[PDB]
């Protein structure tokens, strides 16, 4: 019973430390005085202005460029 | 060297029921404390830090003078 819990428990903490890691890469400040831009390669770069402001920006489709 | 760690968490010894629960409280205690800590920004005076609001920009209205500002952590 113990074995299962031991891995149970690893499974648990390796996909949380996963998780962590796309939330955090997830995120892009672009510093005040810098009005960003997403940089969305699916449909591209918004009109609706997403300046300032630490939007959510899904990873491998936008990086964040900082546009001062 | 996950191997080590995964060694090293195991060999925690199997204690009775309390500690468990003190040790879960004790992270939750350092989590906090390191968020209360964080919270407060880089500060030299002849600097008004000023609230960067996450949404809509710059606060054009909110002016800092001399004075607590606490920024909200990724905000």
């Amino acid at each position: 019973m113990a074995a299962k819990v031991f891995e149970s428990i690893g499974k648990f903490g390796l996909a949380l430390a996963v998780a962590g890691g796309v939330v955090n890469s997830a995120l892009y400040n672009v510093d005040a005085g810098h009005r960003a831009v997403i940089f969305d390669r699916f449909r591209g770069v918004q009109d609706i202005v997403v300046g300032e402001g630490t939007h959510f920006l899904i990873p491998w489709v936008q990086k964040p460029i900082i546009f001062d | 060297m996950a191997q080590n760690l995964k060694d090293l968490a195991g060999r925690l010894p199997a204690g009775p029921r309390g500690m468990g629960t003190a040790l879960k409280l004790l992270l939750g205690a350092g989590a906090v404390a390191y968020g209360v800590r964080e919270s407060v920004f880089t500060v030299e005076g002849g600097h008004r830090a000023i609230f960067f609001n996450r949404i809509g920009g710059v606060q054009q209205d909110t002016i800092l003078a001399e004075g607590l500002h606490f920024r909200i952590p990724w905000f």
